[PDB]
């Protein structure tokens, strides 16, 4: 059970570092541009609701 | 897997970040960010940085609002956006923290699930009024026989456990908590004291041992451990007893009784010293801030037994003060002694001489005292106080040809001193405290050889348990010692004395 | 939105490397084997004792 | 049971008191008494006899 | 290099203020490097003061500095080199050698600031380290992964005590050790360097089971502060990354207190009680919490402390006194009596002393030893004035046993083959329990007091009884 719990913790932190690799992928892509448009219009809609 | 659940939770945040008032750090040095913005901020309000740091806002100055960071300065840098959370500090309160070691914020440092407790209520609130209280009369029994007899403790009161550093000050305290398991098992919710141990400045390894010991004795399920460890920041340490008190309020308000052990306010003091100095407020007497009296007093009058219209409840407290050289003359001890209603002063020499409990009987007083004493135990230990008084004078008579009376006192007294030894981490039941002391009172134990006192004690208890646990249960449940019971006890003791 | 992107990217791309049972064996304590019935506890064995006890203590001290 | 054995043991100690040469009878009795009390601690030192394959 | 270019504005001692440009953003706890003919001066960023004007602390000296001088930013806490190639190499504060065995580092460097492991991380242990020093073992049982503390007054052979510990425990020990010296004198340094080459713990060829971090008090207070941080991270690298258990050793942490007090004052943070920094407690806490038994490893720190004028009521020793697991106090009187070690055993308390924890026999014996010695001390006043012989025969026998025991504490030391000439004694824990038990039983009250003096175990005690007899 002890190695099982350790392995679960280890898997999540390993997969966390794989997420860091995905973060670097997102901020490179012109998904960075297209999601900025989405965020921009979302802020327009949201802030207009204020 | 579990990762998927977290990602779903992240998808579940997307909230409009229209921060009505933001701030920008102008300069951050020493964990004292000076922020430009925060126009309508409430004092002591919780602020969230870009660094994610949490803070309180002790200084609201006109040009800058001087946040005191709870967080580390490591990520903090100038210009950092300072979102105004807009909520003064609050912590979950409720029975959700039973068997939960939590930090001040409420994060479970033991990670025994995210704390789900009844409500989150603010850290500081002012102490109960005159009429919102009714006088103490309900005992609380710590299992430590000497404590229960020499300085009997009650409910919703303060009374110190002031003693020398690392004499297992925490051990003396922990013993009380352990005995509360017996009463906790008991149905009445005044008998259910939901203890709160406030581990202040205590290294995480030490508290881990504490937790482990508590787990061994299965005490984590009435125990709550508010933890501000050695690493935990001076704001957290500062607000830690206040935060803890609020948890206690839910129980108190619910009319239940509970015991909060602030250990040690001396380390709380240092944190305030650090804070005051960092805000460059002049440090009071003994370089401990001037409003330390005010700080401690604000906390310590929250320990109170409420009135019966306020649903007869309490938050009993037992502050622990660390006496650096044993100086109760030291500024923080003197202040605290004045504030509180009783003190118990453990004696280092006694500790060294292996007398554990190491209590200095003279320098221990309880003002509530015998009002909150079991009647049975009161009867059979009024005598004990007087005997010990003589024994103290006849202590110096241990340097010999002595008056027969004096020599008798010396014998009786020595046997008593050994009787009041109670090996650390083993509480005793009240129904078994009372017979033993009665024997000593009747001088039955005087005859028994000192070495054979120990053998006598455990044996006597089993002998009593076999011979008449009818008597023991009767004594326990009546809670009084009737002439018939004391008669039977004298006889029973004689029978045991014969063996 | 980045929220969607993060959600998408992480979930989709999730990489789990599995670890051998053999590696687990190293990292865990392995089972201990049966204790065996063995000899049971036995006293008064042999008529060596019987003759000895009868003969030795055929008398009490006067 | 063992309490029968031991009641008879201590009765025999004070009987052996009245005689002599039985001054090692009581020591044999003491040894068996020891082992009876030991066996009780053995039997009390009975940890669970099966795996907790329910929870664990 | 980095756009983060600052021009010095004020050299006001170690405090050196830099004026980074508006675009550029530094951060607290960073490390700035300024190329100088005196290597690269490292400045640790400790405040932001506004308009990207920081107040930073120097590590190296500040002579010849020119205000206006371009300042590169490392970009974060000082980065040492880490590896298993750190073993048997002296590492200075910035990481640069003093052993002069060229590039120290495996393939890694690490920052010297790191966080103390959380409550969840903490893993408790009741394991018992054995010193092999009989008095220490019996009357102050040590613990593996502990935080042993060599509290004492002025230079009680502080280094000597550590050397003995390294001589016994380290060689026996299979992990690594880290010897960290905070402001230690270079005479002592040269002796230690030589000494651990001699004991071969610095194994000239092959791996060394110790690593070295020698700090000199000559180095400015700033460097004195972050030599401690450096050493701490090395131990963490061993504990964590190498996974092995370690035996950390730090020397002298009062020097760490003094250093911290000084740069607090210089930072303008008005020094608190007895001139000791207001941040003393929290700084201690970061160091101390960082040293612990994790699930990654276990590290047994032995930290020397200098108690000014033997006043432990002074806040700085007293504050440290709380944080340490296994205290010992070295006393001059006992030293003068010739006993090596000089510990006053009635002034030594180790956390492990719980009756079943150290074993009931060990405990019972230790209660008896404590009483026997305590009896001699209490009776010393009576023996002194009233006279020796007026005391009870029982009391006198206890005194005689105490005098024998007192000199049975005297263990001649291997590292005092230069301080006494007489070789060491490495006495097993079980052997010590047995031999002390025997003495208490009075089985060797036919053996002279001086036939326990400066000799080991029971076998030796008998041998010296015979030797004196001959």
């Amino acid at each position: 059970v002890r190695y099982e719990a350790s392995l679960r913790q280890l898997e999540q932190r390993q997969l966390a570092k794989s997420v860091i690799s995905r973060v670097q992928s997102e901020l490179g892509n012109p998904k960075f541009q297209e999601k900025v448009l989405q965020q921009s219009i979302s802020e327009i809609e949201q802030l207009l609701s204020k | 897997e579990v990762s998927s659940i977290l990602e779903e939770r992240i998808k579940g945040v997307s909230d409009e970040a229209n921060l009505n008032e933001t701030g920008r750090v102008l300069a951050v040095g020493d964990g004292i960010a000076r922020v430009f913005g925060l126009n309508n901020i409430q004092a002591e309000e919780l602020v969230e940085f870009s660094s994610g740091v949490k803070g309180m806002a002790l200084n609201l100055e006109p040009g800058q609002v001087g946040i005191v960071l709870f967080g580390s300065d490591r990520l903090v840098k100038e210009g950092e956006l300072v979102k105004r959370t807009g909520n003064i500090v609050d912590v979950p309160v409720g029975p959700g923290l039973l068997g939960r070691v939590v930090d001040a914020l409420g994060n479970p440092i033991d990670g025994k699930g995210p704390i789900d407790a009844a409500g989150r209520s603010r850290a500081q609130v002012k102490a109960p009024g005159i009429l919102p209280r009714r006088s103490v009369h309900e005992p609380v029994q710590t299992g430590l026989k000497a404590v229960d007899a020499l300085v009997p403790i009650g409910r919703g009161q303060r009374e110190l456990i002031i003693g020398d550093r690392q004499t297992g000050k925490t051990a003396v305290a922990l013993d009380t908590i352990l005995n509360q398991k017996r009463w906790n098992n008991g149905s009445d919710e005044s008998k259910k004291l939901y203890c709160v141990y406030v581990a202040v400045g205590q290294k995480r390894s030490t508290v881990a041992q504490l937790v482990q010991t508590l787990e061994q004795h299965d005490a984590m399920k009435y125990s709550i451990i508010v933890a501000a460890t050695a690493s935990e920041a001076a704001p957290l340490q500062y607000l830690a007893p206040f935060t803890a008190a609020s948890i206690g309020e839910w129980f108190r308000d619910n009319g239940k009784h509970a015991l909060i052990v602030y250990d040690d306010l001396s380390k709380q003091a240092v944190a305030y010293r650090q804070l005051s100095l960092l805000l460059r407020r002049p440090p009071g007497r003994e370089a401990y801030p001037g409003d330390v009296f005010y700080l401690h007093s604000r906390l310590l009058e929250r320990a109170a037994k409420l009135s019966e219209k306020e649903g007869s409840g309490s938050l009993t407290a037992l502050p622990v003060i660390e006496t650096q050289g044993g100086d109760v003359s030291a500024y923080i001890p003197t202040n605290v002694i004045s504030i509180t209603d009783g003190q118990i002063f453990l004696e280092a020499e006694l500790f060294y001489k292996g007398i554990r409990p190491a209590i200095n009987v003279g320098l221990s007083v309880s003002r509530v005292g015998s009002a909150a004493q079991v009647k049975a135990l009161k009867q059979v230990a009024g005598s004990l106080k007087l005997f010990l008084a003589q024994y103290r004078e006849v202590a110096a008579f241990a340097q010999s040809d002595l008056d027969a009376s004096t020599k008798q006192t010396l014998v009786r007294g020595e046997r008593l001193t050994q009787l009041l030894k109670q090996n650390q981490y083993s509480p005793l039941a009240t129904e078994e405290q009372v017979p033993l002391i009665y024997a000593g009172v009747n001088g039955h134990l005087d005859g028994i050889e000192l070495s054979r006192i120990g053998e006598f004690e455990s044996s006597f208890l089993s002998y009593l348990k076999s011979n008449h646990n009818e008597l023991l249960t009767e004594i326990r449940e009546k809670g009084e010692l009737s002439k018939e019971l004391l008669a039977s006890l004298k006889s029973a003791t004689e029978s045991f004395v014969a063996t | 939105n980045v929220i969607q992107d993060l959600y998408l990217r992480e979930l989709k791309d999730t990489k789990l490397a599995p670890s051998t049972l053999q590696d687990a064996e190293g990292n865990v304590k392995p089972w201990n084997p049966p204790q065996k019935p063995n000899l049971p506890e036995l006293e008064l064995q042999g008529p060596e004792a019987l003759k000895a006890y009868t003969e030795q203590n055929v008398e009490t001290a006067h | 049971a063992k309490s029968a054995a031991n009641k008879l043991d201590w009765a025999k100690v004070i009987s052996s008191l009245r005689i002599t040469g039985s001054t090692a009878t009581q020591l044999s009795s003491f040894k068996k008494r020891n082992d009876e009390a030991r066996r009780q601690l053995l039997e009390l030192q009975s940890q669970p006899t099966e795996v907790d394959f329910s929870h664990y | 290099s980095t756009p983060i270019t600052g021009k010095v504005t004020a050299v006001i001692g170690a405090i050196v203020d830099v004026h980074f440009e508006q675009s550029e953003l530094p951060a607290i706890l960073n490390a700035l490097e300024i190329k100088t003919p005196q290597g690269k001066l490292v400045l640790e960023v400790a405040q932001h003061l506004g308009e990207n004007t920081v107040r930073t602390i120097a590590m190296d000296g500040t002579e010849g500095l020119v205000r206006g001088e371009k300042v590169l930013d490392t970009g974060g806490p000082i980065s040492v080199p880490v590896g298993r190639e750190t073993l048997g190499r002296i590492i200075n504060v910035i990481g640069e050698p003093i052993d002069e065995r060229g590039p120290i580092k495996s393939k890694l460097r690490k920052p010297i600031h790191a966080d103390p492991p959380s409550f969840a991380e903490q893993s408790t242990s009741a394991e018992i380290l054995e010193t092999g020093i009989k008095v220490v073992d019996l009357l102050a049982p040590y613990a593996r992964g502990g935080k042993i503390g060599l509290f004492g007054g002025a230079g009680v052979g502080k280094t000597v005590f550590i050397q003995e510990l390294i001589n016994n425990i380290a060689k026996a020990h299979g992990g690594f050790s880290v010897f960290t010296g905070v402001g230690e004198r270079t005479r002592e340094g040269n002796d230690l360097y030589r000494e651990m080459k001699e004991t071969g713990v610095i194994n000239l060829e092959g791996e060394s089971k110790v690593a070295l971090v020698f700090g000199q008090m000559n180095e400015p207070p700033g460097a004195r502060a972050r030599v401690a941080l450096t050493g701490l991270t090395i131990a963490e690298y061993f504990r964590d990354e190498e996974g092995q258990d370690v035996l950390l050793f730090i020397d002298n942490i009062f020097r760490f207190t003094q250093a911290g007090s000084e740069v607090s004052a210089l930072l303008g943070r008005i020094p608190s009680a007895v001139g000791y920094q207001p941040t003393l407690a929290t700084d201690m806490g970061l160091l101390q919490e960082r040293i612990t038994t994790t699930k990654k490893g276990s590290v047994t720190s032995v930290q020397a402390v200098y108690v000014p004028a033997d006043d432990l009521t002074d806040p700085a020793p007293a504050t440290t006194f709380a944080h340490l697991d296994a205290t010992t106090v070295l006393s001059r009187g006992i030293s003068e009596l010739g006993i090596y070690p000089a510990v006053d055993p009635l002034d030594s308390k180790s956390r492990l002393l719980d009756a079943a924890v150290v074993g009931q026999e060990h405990y019972d014996v230790a209660s008896k030893v404590q009483e026997t010695l305590q009896t001699y001390k209490s009776l010393q006043d009576i023996i002194a004035i009233l006279g020796m012989d007026e005391l009870s025969e029982q009391d006198k026998l206890t005194v005689e046993r105490a005098r024998k025991i007192q000199r049975f504490l005297s263990q001649p030391f291997a590292v005092a083959e230069v301080f006494t000439g007489i070789p060491g004694k490495l006495v097993r824990l079980k052997d010590t329990v047995a031999s002390f038990k025997a003495v208490l039983e009075g089985k060797y009250d036919n053996i002279p007091e001086h036939a326990f003096y400066m000799v080991g175990g029971i076998e030796d005690v008998v041998a010296k009884a015979e030797k004196l007899a001959a």
